[PDB]
């Protein structure tokens, strides 16, 4: 149910501890192109917002 | 020169090419970052697929 290109739904992921290593497992994604960052490195960083 | 010859799935044919981060091969078959070579992809579909 997400909305239309124009409205794209904003969430604000806040105060937990995060798991991209399931993301990165999932094989649905086709695409994963991390701009910035390693894919691997993620699950090992902290930042915020 | 080291020829490998393998055959792997339609979708990815990227053979880890500079780095790629692409789990297919990551526990496959890595090809280091400084690769001196090349790399050829072949259609099979007609030849038994």
């Amino acid at each position: 149910r997400f909305a239309s290109v124009y409205a794209w739904n904003r969430k604000r992921i806040s105060n937990c501890v995060a798991d991209y290593s399931v993301l990165y497992n999932s094989a649905s994604f086709s695409t994963f192109k991390c701009y910035g960052v390693s894919p691997t490195k993620l699950n090992d960083l902290c930042f915020t917002n | 020169v080291y020829a490998d010859s393998f055959v792997i799935r339609g979708d990815e044919v990227r053979q880890i090419a500079p780095g790629q981060t692409g789990k297919i091969a990551d526990y496959n078959y890595k090809l280091p970052d400084d690769f001196t070579g090349c790399v050829i992809a072949w259609n099979s579909n007609n030849l038994d697929s």
